[PDB]
């Protein structure tokens, strides 16, 4: 029942988030996905509030609610996170 | 630095090696 949920949902794709310092993490996220929880999770994982960063995807803000589709992301696609201006 | 792959579970985050 969870895997035939999962499996609807599609796939997971696989981004590289580059920090400040050229580090990297990846995330795997669904094509629905809202990247709020991604932003959360880097910023976790930084040590820093998450309204202290930006992230960007080809130059572009990420909002809390951008979805990859509406992005248009795909797998191994990049975000950036810079300091927040 | 190791590879780092986290799972933005969304749903198990355990395996980072999943695709659905
Ligand atoms: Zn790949
Ligand atoms: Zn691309
Ligand atoms: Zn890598
Ligand atoms: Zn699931």
């Amino acid at each position: 029942t969870e895997d035939l949920g999962d499996k609807k949902e599609g796939e997971y794709i696989k981004l590289k988030v580059i920090g400040q310092d050229s580090s990297e993490i990846h995330f795997k996220v669904k094509m629905t996905t809202h990247l709020k929880k991604l932003k959360e999770s880097y910023a976790q994982r930084q040590g820093v509030p998450m309204n202290s960063l930006r992230f960007l995807f080809e130059g572009q803000r990420i909002a809390d609610n951008h979805t990859p589709k509406e992005l248009g992301m795909e797998e191994e696609d990049v975000i950036e996170v810079y300091q927040e201006q | 630095a190791e590879e780092r792959v986290v799972v933005i579970d969304d749903d198990d985050a355990e395996n980072s090696s999943s695709r659905y």
